[PDB]
């Protein structure tokens, strides 16, 4: 399993997956994308890997990029199964040096390409931890995961030219120009690449889709709970978080390029081991508006028709920000007023904003008892941090004429502390997606998978690598979705796809309150 | 031929219409005068629903009038000619009861650098108190200090106001007062309450000497202690059993609870809890079981 | 027929109705229960009544009060069926007189007795045009229509001890005297006395409830579609329209008692045709808080508890304020305008609660069209003035343990521009609770009664005189209305009963709505 | 090995970073500028959907630039030694049309004693305009003269301003002016339009010379009249027709309609409307019908 590229030749290997039905794959684990951006390089662009006269032996995992899981983690943002299974999460990346610029692919005549781009904070994660090779075999679809630079390394910015920042959304885009002029040595299409990814990855998805560095590079993409205007999407503050770090480790100087130089002399582990407190519901380090590969407010890039039509697949879980309310009548107005002061700058009316905030989110039939509380604060960050920005973004893009497709993922999967009764929380469709329930409960997600886990994942994969072919997410390959046309998403009629077990369309989601944070709470301040 | 008008000369308080106002407990009464060809038949009654609770004396006195008394009553005279008279008089009793100060940091992760605190007063009053917060002798607000807010929650009907914290600066952990005020209406002075918020403060945690559930035979001797392992203002605390209370239990500190003798009435759960106002109260379970 | 009395013998008509099933009553039209107030007496509190020796033959209506129905009529307050038929209902007050304090009674062993106070607006209306004889001969209940000062004659007031107002009220109050001494003479019960209103009749209604004069006269109350703590219940400023009224009729003297010692000079033809024109949605003659009849505000006397355990009966319909529609964006947002300028008293925040308004009552998941905007707006004038003060007053009252049955009318009447699809508008509820269906449709209420009208006549009209006899609306007498018990109203459970051609027992009726205006409103200013 | 910088040097207008501000209609230039150890291609490209638009040339030039010519532009380096090069410009083309300005009295009964009416200010403007009202040469808000409101209503894009008259006294009856300003950004200077508040002002309203429905035998000469009941600034009248045109039918005058030889083709409805910015503009319809 020897295939040359334009760098070098690679040793793949070939695995058989826990399914009866579901053949063999083509693994090629750790092929490099891009130069170790490791001395000069460090806080630099990517540019092309070398080339090696033998065959690079790519059959383990290549290490994860330079993090820390130990203390204080985002628990807010991060996916709940993340969260929950610290350890089976750690041991993905017991390996981590700053050369982490690698790539995996699974194969199974152009086929289609998908990349997965993964998420959670900026600061944490690797594609190591999705086995592709499930969704590669039941998709007819190659899988790609790459590891781009985290955190400080990643996204390190000072708002000037010294540190332009974003260089994790650079890798990114290598890895997409390694693929256009790579992937056809492994029979895949170059001309048919789709991207996907879930809470930040899926911010960076949209990124990438209102960038011009990914002019040529893929046609597709899929966001899952992630959006590129919420709160978390995008740093606005480089240079006040990259001084309190510089302030750590013994580097703040006046000047941006001394302090980015000594920066570039302390080792990743003393960097990536200081712990720099953001905002609440904001980031220390991550995508910044370079004015280069993001050449403007996202916010003002999608209301401007700044972008290219891409095909976009958005959807929300309906319980995300699970690890938000975990009530008082108190606490309710306690974290409201939080809520208030944190998401809007502490702005003059927060009394009135406050005020007409809890009473929104306030079911009336019964006030009393603070279970339904529990819900509303639920609904609450659902709808302000995933729903909303997600509404606006697909009707955005959607009024100019780009093919939208909305989802709406209703039923989860069932582990220790999470019930099938309760909603599904934020990262609960990724095992869907990768069709985990077609080859067991992996360590890091132990659902009691059932019959109805491993259908509806074959018909989630079915919908994005349909997606992935043709665009339309049901054309190529059509037991309950029964004649179900996954209609398009317009700003008239605004229909969406209500994925679970009782699967139908409906034409406006949460249409109040979307309206509430779109068009009203904006005039209150 | 009737007519009334009530003179309301008692020792009542003074202001600078047809509201009789008095400080609480002061001794209430209030004159109705009749006039007629024949003797009316005189009536004080308070308004109490009803499709011989008045006093039938020209004159309604109350010596010590506690808000419960504090309705309408309205005085009749029944004569024969022509229309019964009815006048009415709103009897306003007003007090002001102590302020209750209990700290809210609302805290897990530590991931962000926030380190809100809030700060909430409460107080019943029947004139609606007016507050005003205090950072040991300096009256605060957000045009004087903007570190801080000061809101007044709805959907509490306005007896409590809260003051935030939104970030702790070095100058934030000091002394903080509410002073609560009627504005004298009946003479009633101002009353205040205080806490002290330093580096330490904490909500309380309690340490139980036993297991959850305590498994004891019948006649022995059982003693169970409630321990603490965090509060930084000295907690308080105290047992309970919950539907049936115990004889032979007694609780002679917050944290020891006894049992002399146990039989199969005792059984059922003795809940500890640790309350000092600064978070949530600390709750330790002991489902102390009986054989059968 | 002929009946003595404490004041005189009165010799009544015993008529048969228009129904096979329904037997033949007695009559008494015409009745004195005060003396005339036509001299001294106008702008004074009604006493006794005189006392004849020979038999006054009460066979005729007796006239009806001072009124003006050409030009200028308050169509917005006025029941729908009054202002459609003005012809049919200018044929009711073609006699007018200052002296009308008379009343009428319809008679089928101590009978429950039944006196409807008839609305509007305070300034025009007749018990005349109620023909309680069929209510009469179904319900074995004695009805009674009266007849009380209106607008200028009845409820002019300067605030001072002039005029303190309130005279219509105080004609009621001698009305309910004269009954409790005298319905006993005709076999009624004066201690099984019911008051119900429609309107402004309602209004009167809780007045009275709230009243220290009715606490002998009356156990139950009946509120259709009228509450006292509306915009448009009570006078908050008498002095100024009576300056007006004054100025108007060459009586402007800056002494009250002089002002009102020529005002009882000038004719009521002239005074009752001078056009006073108030403040929007508002009165300029009528209830006041006179310290006296009304011992201080409404609501105050309700927060207070500051009343009696009557037993209430309060029920909006669906689509009151239907003359109020009778839609543009731009239109929509000039009529919230002016509907927060007058409703308000042009407060400051008038644009946060215009825009929060706007927001509220516009069903999102269409925002095109003006059909839906003519639904919200029905929807706003519906809520603010009819059903969130029918909810805040059942709620206040059966805090105190006041038994209340709330209900709320949703099937109407089909007549001329006045289709069955439409709601329920105000007023339409009359024709049930009259028995009209039974007897044929009247030129005032033409309406295409059907077998389901009759039907659901019958049912309120049980509901309504069950009410009247032992408080349970649904307890002496029990074909849709299968063993659905009419449960009580409490602000824990707020049960309602919406009264229809598809009957149930509901939880909480505009909860959203109704919290809006009375718990988030306030608050915006 | 590819770099490129353009230079924005062209005539457009000045300013007290990445945006091109030209006024509409001026002549843009912008001059993209490579560097390579091959020559590299150039490409002006805009930004618009695709999964041949673009000028090859190292000047981007457009003589006369409209609103459509205004979006996100980028010039780009093809060269095979590493990364293409890219530079965005966003080109904010600015102007600031006419105002109109339109009266609304919301009136049936005359019951109550309001006379409120409303003053609806609209334009379109790339910069969002400013509203300036007026009185004469009085520019007026409400804590000068408390008897006006004035606001900008939601869910409008902020392209309306109204300026409310609540309660009509003798000062109102006036000229009011709304007077728009882009603040001379690109030297485009403020714009204004008046109406003139009398007693008589009054939308329009319409009588039609025929009936609702108008038979007509085929050849014949149809003439209708449009004739004006109300409206006291001159109304302005129109005709027509709807889905299918006529050739032969004319409108000399705003009033009068006339088709010479009618066929089946004729057939159908003619609407005349009245239009002075007071209320709704009047509509009378002609029902034109050829038997057959
Ligand atoms: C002591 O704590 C126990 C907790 O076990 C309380 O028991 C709860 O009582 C409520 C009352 O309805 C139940 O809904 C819960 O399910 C019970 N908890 C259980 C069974 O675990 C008990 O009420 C407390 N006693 C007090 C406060 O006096
Ligand atoms: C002229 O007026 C007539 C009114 O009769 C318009 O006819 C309406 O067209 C709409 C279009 O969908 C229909 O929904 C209505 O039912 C029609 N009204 C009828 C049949 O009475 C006609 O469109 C107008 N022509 C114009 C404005 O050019
Ligand atoms: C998970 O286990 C429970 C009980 O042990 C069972 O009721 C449920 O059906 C299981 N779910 C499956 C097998 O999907
Ligand atoms: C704050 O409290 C910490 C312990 O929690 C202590 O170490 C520190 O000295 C305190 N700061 C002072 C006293 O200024
Ligand atoms: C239990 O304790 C009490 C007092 O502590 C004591 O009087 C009693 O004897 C004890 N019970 C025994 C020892 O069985
Ligand atoms: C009213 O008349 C219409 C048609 O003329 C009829 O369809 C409807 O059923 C009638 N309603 C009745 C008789 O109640
Ligand atoms: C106002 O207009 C009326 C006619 O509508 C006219 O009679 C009156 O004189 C006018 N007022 C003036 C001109 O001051
Ligand atoms: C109709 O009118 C036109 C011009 O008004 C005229 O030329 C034509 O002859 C007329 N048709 C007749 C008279 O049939």
């Amino acid at each position: 399993p020897v295939v040359n590229t334009a760098y070098g030749r690679v040793r793949g290997v070939r695995r058989e997956l826990n399914n009866e039905i579901l053949g063999p794959v083509v693994q090629f684990l750790g092929v490099p994308y891009a130069t170790p951006p490791l001395g000069a390089r460090r806080f630099q662009p990517p540019e092309a890997p070398a080339s090696w006269p033998g065959v690079r032996q790519a059959t383990t995992l290549p290490p994860a990029c330079p993090q820390n899981l130990h203390g204080a983690l985002p628990a807010i943002m991060l996916p709940v199964w993340f969260t929950d299974n610290l350890e089976a999460a750690a041991t993905y990346v017991q390996n981590q040096s700053e050369d982490c610029l690698y790539l995996n692919l699974y194969v199974p005549g152009k086929k289609p390409v998908m990349l997965f781009l993964h998420g959670g904070s900026y600061m944490e994660g690797t594609g190591n931890m999705f086995d592709g090779s499930v969704l590669a075999a039941y998709g007819n679809v190659i899988v790609a995961t790459l590891n781009y630079r985290l955190g400080v390394l990643g996204f390190l910015s000072t708002g000037d030219q010294a540190a332009k920042g974003n260089y994790g959304l650079l890798d990114q885009i290598q890895a997409l120009r390694w693929l256009s002029e790579n992937i056809a040595h492994f029979g895949g299409d170059p001309e048919r690449i789709t991207i996907f990814g879930s809470g930040a990855g899926a911010s960076c998805v949209n990124l990438l889709i209102l960038s011009h560095h990914s002019e040529g590079l893929f046609q597709k993409a899929i966001a899952q709970s992630g959006t590129a205007i919420s709160s978390w999407s995008v740093n606005y503050q480089p240079l006040k978080y990259t001084r309190l770090l510089a302030a750590k480790v013994g580097c703040d100087r006046e000047d941006s390029a001394e302090a980015v130089e000594c920066l570039r002399r302390k080792p990743s582990r003393e960097l990536v081991d200081q712990d720099v407190q953001p905002a609440r519901y904001h980031i220390a380090f991550g995508p910044v508006v370079d004015g280069d590969v993001v050449p403007d407010d996202p916010e003002i890039l999608m209301q401007q028709g700044e972008f290219l039509n891409y095909d976009m697949l958005i959807g929300v879980n309906q319980g995300e920000g699970l690890k938000f309310v975990e009530v008082s009548a108190s606490a309710f107005d306690f974290t409201v007023s939080n809520f208030v002061d944190n998401l809007y700058g502490y702005p003059e009316g927060k009394d009135v904003l406050r005020e007409t905030i809890k009473f929104m989110y306030t079911d009336w039939a019964d006030r009393d008892n603070g279970e339904m509380r529990r819900k509303t604060l639920l609904a609450l960050f659902t709808d302000h941090q995933w729903v909303a920005p997600a509404v606006a973004t697909a009707k955005l893009h959607a009024d100019y004429q780009s093919p939208v497709y909305f989802y709406t993922f209703y039923h989860h999967c069932q582990a220790e502390g999470r019930p099938e009764w309760a909603d599904a929380a934020h990262g609960d469709e990724l095992p869907y997606v990768f069709g985990v329930p077609m080859v067991g409960a992996t360590d890091l997600f132990p659902c009691n998978f059932s019959k109805n886990d491993v259908m509806l994942s074959a018909v989630v994969m079915t919908y994005w690598t349909n997606f992935a072919k043709t665009g339309d997410p049901n054309q190529p390959v059509p037991n309950r979705f029964e004649e179900v046309v996954w209609s398009k998403f317009n700003s008239k009629e605004k229909q969406y796809l209500h994925i679970g077990l009782k699967p139908r369309v409906r034409d406006n989601y949460r249409a109040n309150k979307v309206a509430f944070w779109l068009e009203l709470v904006p005039h209150l301040h | 031929q009737a007519q009334i008008v009530h003179a309301g000369q008692a020792c009542v308080v003074k202001e600078d219409e047809r509201v009789y106002t008095i400080r609480e407990g002061d001794t209430l009464m209030l004159q109705c005068l009749v006039t007629g060809h024949p003797r009316p038949q005189v009536r004080w009654t308070k308004t109490a629903g009803s499709a011989e609770t008045s006093v039938f004396n020209e004159t309604l006195r109350i010596e010590r009038i506690a808000r419960t008394q504090g309705g309408r009553y309205y005085c009749k005279a029944e004569n024969g000619v022509g229309v019964p008279a009815i006048k009415s008089i709103r009897v306003d009793v007003q007090y002001l009861d102590e302020p209750m100060l209990t700290v809210h940091q609302t805290v897990r992760g530590n991931f962000y650098q926030e380190k809100t605190v809030f700060l909430r007063c409460t107080v019943n009053s029947n004139p609606p108190a007016r507050f005003i917060w205090k950072r040991g002798s300096d009256t605060l607000s957000h045009s004087q200090d903007n570190g801080v807010d000061i809101y007044e929650p709805l959907y509490t009907q306005g007896e409590t106001k809260v003051l935030k914290l939104k970030n702790l600066r070095p100058q934030d952990y000091a002394s903080y007062t509410c002073q609560v005020s009627v504005r004298n209406v009946c003479g009633i002075p101002d009353k205040a309450i205080t806490f002290r918020l330093t580096n330490t403060t904490a909500p309380p945690a309690l340490k139980l000497s036993v297991n959850e559930t305590l498994v004891v035979n019948p006649g022995e001797n059982v003693t169970v202690q409630c321990l603490l392992t965090g509060g930084d203002p000295l907690p308080q605390l105290q047992w309970s059993h919950g539907p049936g209370p115990l004889p032979l239990g007694a609780l002679a500190q917050g944290g020891t609870l006894s049992i002399p003798s146990v039989q199969a009435r005792d059984s059922g759960y003795y809940n500890c809890t640790a309350t000092n106002n600064v978070g949530n109260p600390a709750k330790k379970t002991v489902n102390l079981l009986v054989r059968s």
